[PDB]
């Protein structure tokens, strides 16, 4: 991930957690309860 | 299992550009409902008559 400087690692899929999703996807979803 | 699509991991480099060379004119369609049939029901004659 060399672009340049800009950091889009809060954006990107997480490989090291399941289900492969981002930072933010992970706090979506633990925010909303069904 | 569904395929979400081909994948196409793509040769991102630090100072690397692809550029096109040629060019396709492609004509797509699309089709949009605009009206409906213009019904019209009274009710005497339908619940009486």
């Amino acid at each position: 991930k060399d672009f340049g400087g800009f950091n889009f690692s809060q954006i990107l899929p997480d490989p090291s957690k399941p289900s492969k999703r981002s930072p933010i996807e992970d706090l979506l979803f633990n925010k909303v309860t069904l | 299992t569904m395929s979400l699509g081909a994948e196409n991991s793509v040769a991102y480099s630090n100072n690397s550009i692809a550029i096109p060379t040629n060019f396709t004119i492609s004509v797509t369609t699309e089709i949009l409902p605009v009206s409906m049939t213009k019904t019209s029901v009274d009710c005497t004659m339908y619940i009486c008559g």
